[PDB]
């Protein structure tokens, strides 16, 4: 379903840029959301940030506030990431989730603390390295 | 080190469950004696505060109804009782057999007609079927005209008069009737009193909003995901007193709504699948009534000296009936896929298998729809309605109603049950003259009940009630209590 | 309609406001139209005006709201910080365990995670308030 | 933000023993707690979510519970396979992630 | 009753008595006369209380007693003044085209004829009492 | 509230046992339980809230009630002592034929041998004060 | 027959109604004492003042 893509090594302050297509659906379906996490080496899992299928909303971690970018482009089944002023400590595993929302009875809203929510669909993983 | 010591004057609140003040611009009769005018401060302002809101579970609701209800009551208490009017009435034997309340055997009926009949019929503006009253398929109101004795202040002398009586007023006693005369009684005598709604109740619009009272203040979501139920609403509005509210009661359809906004809308109940779905104003959804022929109203004056408002029109007007404008097949179409993709909503795939339908039963309270014009309460069947907005293939809902129009029959009924929880009979004095309405239509009152992920049926409701959770429901009333407590070095010497 | 408490709710507790003349100024707002209604009623309504229904709700709204004010003024009072801000009473917080963080929390926030305090706070800042009395009491009449 | 760490850090048993998992949190949790399994070279996929349920495709053997700020996953007979980083979720309010705790295999 | 505020006037700017007081005293006349009427009352009828013209006039006065002793107690606190001989203020005069003579006008004259800045000075006081409550926070917070 | 106040009677004028603190617990006390119980009735009976006798009857206790407290903060702010205790007052005590056996004579027996000084002792009391604050304005302006 | 005539049962008029009227607190009456009141008189120079009517 999810495969992700792009330059293994970028440079210090160069944005990086990663790509997931989605296999046999699409990126407008309904209720579903585009994610991204990282894993730097070594590390836990970071959510990064999160664009809402039927809407141009987006969702990102306050952390990376002046320095993510996230877009959908339905005439490829594809979503992105752009990454500014990139720096040693963004070496990570970058990841694809679709967050699929448990519809029913108890989500009451596509938002968080409003519906279950849960990474049932993840994607391979992309490890970035920031190099000279 | 540390101690308690007291903080006055903290940012910061708890649920509040008291009575708010009323105030309102409509200061003629209610507004004057009850409310405070309207200040026109319709300012708000935002926190960045996460809060908990419920439109079902409300306090702010819950006096919404209640007191439309109770202002209601108070207007009526001391009117006219009907009770000397429940004597035998003496009415037209055609007029009661024809319309089914008495019986005869003697009409032997037989029809022979074409049964590849259902034709499309709509209407608009520009018609002079509608300025005429006559559009194919409406027929005649069904008014019956009984005689009956009542006497007056003078005591010991007495009147015959002459009322006409919407049939369905009517019960009449039935068997062996071999003449004329037949014996009829009001519909709801016997088992209760029916009381004139004498003091101009439904007349006019009611409309007016509520303030806390010091010391509190009224919370608002302004979201776009907001659905009736939301645990932590992020978009936190303050303001002082609530927006407008329009306390109209019919069933099905809500009209003349204040949340009337360029997208629609479903609030869900948290614990059940009522819900209310509002409608998207860029479709200018607009419902035209027309009540035909001129009506007289004669006064009577009985016996307490109180006076009651008859009808006695000796004529035969056409239905009243009323005319479905805007664009309507687009405005359900979206509320269909808004259903689909709405968060607790797990049901069907595809809008070709979502309906709207009227609830079951024999039942006239829920299975036509009850507006109110001007004081008069005008039920319509509408299968033809929904025919043609859901472009249904009809084809075995029997002759008359496998038409596809944009128009319903309807039929004047005047004595009505109070629309709370009350069961009270009231009697609506009839209006002069002839009747037009024109109202917008706002909000369906329905709910979503599928079992399956084939077949969603939303199903008309006549809960009026449930209709001002859309109006109000959004709000949350608090109590400001600015006194806190919190460790620091810093006591008294 | 005032709104000073709210408009700094979203901040943090070591941040913002600390009022206390918007009490006075929400109670006043309240009581003016209050008045000017009561004395509009007359004009149209003169024998319905407590006998029937509307009159009694509005009247209790009124009692509770007076009440309301008075209420945290004689608290005060009796703590003696009727115009103190911060009041700086004597009595030690109950544990270490439960501590704020002046510069992530807001007063909303944390107010709801000390009502289990409260209940026996308000009784021993009382009886703080009591032994200081008594204190003040001997050193008056010596 | 919700700070939300894991206990033991590293445990371990025998396959056919009882394992189990703690997570807690410093801000409570409705419900809103999910748990994913990552093995060494792949993507984490979802365990359990709402802090009760089985993700679909999970075996049986996986189950868990919690409110509040206390959250527990249980495998009920430790597999040769299940030596993973398991990894708790918050997502009551912009998803944070807990740092993981690892199980191996004796 | 008393009416001290009636008894000094004529006396001019430069008064003498301003008898603050007597708003307290003048509260306590009105509770007294009208509880001892309402006790009186169930003598004869129990019922009716309020639920006949007379007891809403009554009402009214009552409540309304209570609420214009807390509209100057707050109007007063608004601006400053937890007691109210004079409580000088940090608000300038708006004009120097408005000067009262002390030896010459009375107070019913030149309250007549500054009204108009009454309804600006109001406001202005208030807010002169917001920003000095803001700068109690910042002398706490340091 | 418990009216743990009135304890001590019995004790002697001397013995201590004063306090400033007790009304407003008693009041705040009461004031909670009132409005539970109005908020309370509509459960039940949500029209005939003041329309019957006892809803009259609530209405007069919890307005008594609030109609003492002010009437006593009221007096006390006349005279501005409202947190000092013995107040200090520069009035002289009437005559040398009415001095308290503070060491026999209890607070109940003496106020009422008093009740005739108190008629006259209020005013001067409160010119008093007028008095101290008038004098503090003409030292404002120096 | 244009209405009904009630009974004036509780011994109306049969003695006399008497009364005055008193201001409420923070209220007074002002009266002219002059003798040159003919009802209406812009500015009345003798004013008493008085609690009750
Ligand atoms: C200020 O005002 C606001 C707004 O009014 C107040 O907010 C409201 O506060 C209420 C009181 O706390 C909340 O209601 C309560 O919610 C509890 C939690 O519900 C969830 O969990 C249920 C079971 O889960 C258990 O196990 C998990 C393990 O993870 C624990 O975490 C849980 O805590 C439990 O222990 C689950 O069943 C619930 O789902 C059902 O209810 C929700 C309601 O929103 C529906 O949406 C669901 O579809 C579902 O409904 C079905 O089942 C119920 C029966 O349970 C039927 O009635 C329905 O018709 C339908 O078939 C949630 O996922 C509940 O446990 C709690 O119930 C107990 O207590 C009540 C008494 O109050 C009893 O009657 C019950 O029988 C039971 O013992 C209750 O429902 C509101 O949700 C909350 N509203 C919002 C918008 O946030 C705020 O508190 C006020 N503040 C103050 C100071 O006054
Ligand atoms: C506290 O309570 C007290 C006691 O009630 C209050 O005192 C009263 O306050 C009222 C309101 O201000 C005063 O009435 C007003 O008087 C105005 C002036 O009237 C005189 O001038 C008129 C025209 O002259 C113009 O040109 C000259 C040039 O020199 C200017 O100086 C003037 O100012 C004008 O610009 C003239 O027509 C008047 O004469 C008529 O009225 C008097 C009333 O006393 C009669 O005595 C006369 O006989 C004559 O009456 C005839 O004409 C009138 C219609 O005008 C008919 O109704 C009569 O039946 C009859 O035929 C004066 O010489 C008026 O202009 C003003 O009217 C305007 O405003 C009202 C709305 O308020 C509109 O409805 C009008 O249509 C019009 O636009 C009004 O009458 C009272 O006199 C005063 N009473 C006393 C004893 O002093 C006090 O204000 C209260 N205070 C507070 C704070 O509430
Ligand atoms: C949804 O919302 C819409 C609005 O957005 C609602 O529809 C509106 O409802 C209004 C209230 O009923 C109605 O207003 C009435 O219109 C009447 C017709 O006016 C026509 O002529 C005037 C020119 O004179 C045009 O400007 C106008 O456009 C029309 O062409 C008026 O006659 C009505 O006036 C009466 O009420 C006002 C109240 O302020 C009085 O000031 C006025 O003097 C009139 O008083 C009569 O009625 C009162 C009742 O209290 C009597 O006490 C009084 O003595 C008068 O009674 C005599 O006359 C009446 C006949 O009117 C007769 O029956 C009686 O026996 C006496 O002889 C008033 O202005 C809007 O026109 C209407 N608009 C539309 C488009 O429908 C809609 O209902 C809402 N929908 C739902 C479901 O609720
Ligand atoms: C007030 O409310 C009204 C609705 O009541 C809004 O009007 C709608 O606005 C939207 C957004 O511009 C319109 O949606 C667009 O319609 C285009 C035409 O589609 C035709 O063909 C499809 C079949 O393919 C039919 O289903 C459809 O009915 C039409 O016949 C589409 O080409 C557009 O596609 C783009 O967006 C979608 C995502 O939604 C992507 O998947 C596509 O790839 C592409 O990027 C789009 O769907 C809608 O038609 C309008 N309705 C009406 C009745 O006019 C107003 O905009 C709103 N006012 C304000 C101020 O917000
Ligand atoms: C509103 O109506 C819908 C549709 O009737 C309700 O959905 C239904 O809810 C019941 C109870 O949640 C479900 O039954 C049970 O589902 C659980 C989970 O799969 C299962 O473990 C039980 O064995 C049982 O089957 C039912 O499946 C579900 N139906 C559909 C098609 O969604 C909904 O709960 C109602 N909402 C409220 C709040 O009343
Ligand atoms: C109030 O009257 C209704 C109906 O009136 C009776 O039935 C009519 C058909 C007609 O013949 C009238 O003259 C009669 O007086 C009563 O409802 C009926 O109740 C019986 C007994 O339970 C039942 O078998 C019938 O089907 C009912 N008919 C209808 C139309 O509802 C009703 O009971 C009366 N209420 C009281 C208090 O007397
Ligand atoms: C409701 O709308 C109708 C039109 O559908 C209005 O009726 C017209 O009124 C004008 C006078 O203003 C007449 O000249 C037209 O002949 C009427 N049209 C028809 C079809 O009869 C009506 O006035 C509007 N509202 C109300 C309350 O009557
Ligand atoms: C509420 O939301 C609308 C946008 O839908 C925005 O224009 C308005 O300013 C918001 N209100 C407040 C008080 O922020
Ligand atoms: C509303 O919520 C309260 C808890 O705050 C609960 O006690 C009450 O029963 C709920 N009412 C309804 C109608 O669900
Ligand atoms: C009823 O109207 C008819 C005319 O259609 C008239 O002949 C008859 O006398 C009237 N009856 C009464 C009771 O007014
Ligand atoms: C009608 O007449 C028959 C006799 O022919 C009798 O049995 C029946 O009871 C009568 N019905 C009524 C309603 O009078
Ligand atoms: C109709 O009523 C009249 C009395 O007004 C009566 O003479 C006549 O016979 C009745 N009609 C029938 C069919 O019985
Ligand atoms: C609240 O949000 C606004 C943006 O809408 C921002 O400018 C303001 O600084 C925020 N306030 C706080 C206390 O976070
Ligand atoms: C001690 O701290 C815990 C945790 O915050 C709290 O629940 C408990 O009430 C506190 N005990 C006392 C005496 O304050
Ligand atoms: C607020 O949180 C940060 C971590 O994000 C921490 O470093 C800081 O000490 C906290 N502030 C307080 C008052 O505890
Ligand atoms: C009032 O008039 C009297 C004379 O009748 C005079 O003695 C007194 O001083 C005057 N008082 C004032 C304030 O003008
Ligand atoms: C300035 O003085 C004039 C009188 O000459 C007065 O009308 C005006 O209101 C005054 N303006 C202010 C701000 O006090
Ligand atoms: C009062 O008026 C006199 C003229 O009669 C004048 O000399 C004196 O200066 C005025 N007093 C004041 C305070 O303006
Ligand atoms: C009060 O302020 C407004 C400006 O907000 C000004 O137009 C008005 O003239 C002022 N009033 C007075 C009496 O100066
Ligand atoms: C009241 O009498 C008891 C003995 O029964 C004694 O202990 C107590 O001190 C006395 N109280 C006072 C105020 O004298
Ligand atoms: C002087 O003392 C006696 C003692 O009984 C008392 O009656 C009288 O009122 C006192 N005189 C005053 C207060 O002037």
């Amino acid at each position: 379903q999810l495969q992700e893509s792009g330059p293994g090594v970028v440079r210090p302050s160069q944005t990086l840029s990663l790509t997931c297509a989605v296999s046999g659906d699409t990126v407008s379906s309904c209720c579903f959301f585009w994610t991204w996490i990282r894993q730097p080496p070594g590390k836990g899992l970071e959510w990064i940030g999160n664009i809402y299928s039927d809407n141009d909303n987006t969702n990102y971690n306050p952390s990376l506030k002046t320095r993510i970018s996230i877009s959908k482009d339905m005439s490829k089944n594809q979503f992105s990431l752009k990454l500014n002023s990139l720096t040693a400590t963004d070496t990570a595993i970058y990841y694809c989730a679709r967050e699929s929302p448990s519809r029913g009875n108890f989500c009451y809203a596509y938002l968080y603390g409003n519906c279950p929510l849960h990474f049932d669909l993840w994607g391979q993983g992309v490890l970035v390295t920031v190099s000279s | 080190t540390l101690y308690v010591t007291v903080f006055y004057g903290v940012p910061a609140w708890r649920n509040a469950t008291i009575p708010l003040f009323c105030a309102t611009k409509n200061r003629d009769t209610w507004g004057t004696t009850q409310c405070l005018p309207d200040n026109g401060d319709y300012s708000e302002m935002a926190l960045n505060v996460t809060e908990s809101f419920d439109a079902w579970n409300n306090t702010v609701t819950e006096q919404a109804i209640e007191d439309v209800w109770q202002l209601f009551e108070t207007s009526i208490k001391p009117c006219v009782k009907l009770s000397p009017l429940c004597i035998t009435m003496r009415c037209n034997k055609s007029e009661t057999d024809r319309w089914g309340l008495t019986k005869s055997i003697t009409t032997t009926a037989s029809t022979t007609s074409t049964t590849a009949s259902a034709k499309v019929d709509m209407v608009n503006e520009t018609s002079s079927c509608i300025a005429q009253d006559n559009c194919t398929g409406l027929e005649q109101e069904q008014m019956i005209s009984c005689k009956f004795n009542m006497t007056g202040l003078k005591r010991d002398k007495s009147k015959e008069y002459n009322e006409t009586w919407y049939s369905a007023d009517l019960v009449c006693e039935q068997g062996n009737n071999t003449g004329n005369e037949s014996r009829c009684y009001m519909n709801h005598c016997n088992t209760s009193v029916i009381q004139e709604s004498c003091d101009k109740h439904y007349w006019d619009a009611i409309r007016f909003r509520y303030c806390a009272p010091p010391g509190y203040a009224l919370l608002r979501c302004n979201d776009t995901n907001y659905s009736g139920f939301m645990p932590k609403c992020s978009k936190v509005v303050v303001s002082s007193c609530t927006r407008m509210m329009e306390t109209q009661t019919s069933t099905w359809f809500g009209f003349n709504g204040t949340r009337a906004e360029n997208r629609t809308y479903i609030y869900w109940h948290g614990r059940d699948n009522r819900t209310i779905i509002s409608l998207n104003k860029y479709y200018n959804l607009t419902m035209k009534c027309r009540r035909p022929g001129n009506k007289t109203v004669l006064p009577v004056t009985i016996m307490s000296g109180l006076v009651f408002h008859s009808q006695p029109i000796n004529d035969r007007p056409k239905q009243a009936w009323c005319w479905f404008g805007g664009k309507w097949k687009d405005a359900i179409k979206e509320v269909k896929q808004t259903i689909v993709k709405h968060p607790r909503y797990t049901g069907t795939n595809n809008t070709d298998k979502i309906n709207l339908t009227a609830p079951g039963g024999g039942d006239p309270e829920v299975t036509f729809m009850w507006t109110n014009c001007r004081g008069e309460f005008l039920y319509c069947k509408m299968n033809w309605f929904l025919n043609w907005v859901e472009d249904r293939n009809t084809a075995n809902q029997k002759p008359k109603e496998q038409h596809k129009r944009n128009y319903v029959p309807c039929h004047i009924r005047q004595i009505i049950n109070t629309w709370h929880k009350v069961g009270k009979n009231v009697y609506l004095p009839p209006r002069e003259g002839d009747l037009t309405c024109n109202s917008t239509v706002t909000s369906l009152i329905a709910n979503i009940d599928w079992i399956d992920g084939n077949q969603t049926n939303i199903t008309m409701s006549a809960e009026v009630a449930e209709l001002y959770r859309l109006e109000l429901g959004d709000y949350k009333l608090v109590e400001i209590t600015p006194i806190g407590l919190a460790p620091t070095s810093c006591k008294r010497y | 309609g005032f709104l000073g408490f709210l408009a700094t709710a979203g901040s943090a507790m070591g941040a913002a406001s600390l009022t206390l003349t918007a009490q006075s100024r929400t109670l006043l707002a309240g009581i003016v139209q209050q008045q000017q209604q009561l004395l509009d009623v007359p004009k149209r309504q003169q024998e319905l005006l407590r006998l029937t229904v509307w009159g009694t709700k509005n009247l209790q709204t009124r009692v509770t709201a007076i009440e309301k004010y008075l209420k945290d003024q004689a608290q005060l009072n009796a703590w003696g910080c009727a115009f103190r801000q911060v009041c700086c009473t004597t009595v030690p917080w109950p544990n270490a365990s439960l501590i704020p963080k002046w510069n992530n929390e807001t007063w909303q926030e944390w107010e709801r995670k000390v009502d289990f305090l409260e209940e026996n706070i308000t009784a021993l800042l009382e009886e703080a308030q009591i032994q200081q009395e008594k204190n003040m009491y001997e050193l008056q009449k010596l | 933000d919700i700070l939300l760490t894991q206990s033991p850090s590293s445990l371990s048993g025998s396959v056919g023993d009882r394992v189990t998992i703690t997570c807690r949190a410093s801000q409570g949790i409705n419900s809103y707690l999910n748990w994913y399994q990552q093995k060494p070279g792949k993507a984490p996929k979802l365990l359990i979510y709402f802090a009760n349920r089985l993700q679909s495709g999970v075996p049986s053997r996986f189950s868990g519970s919690g409110s509040g700020t206390e959250f527990t996953l249980t495998i009920s007979s430790l597999q040769s396979e299940d030596g993973a980083t398991y990894y708790c979720q918050q997502y009551d309010t912009f998803p944070t992630f807990g740092p993981g705790t690892k199980l191996d295999i004796k």
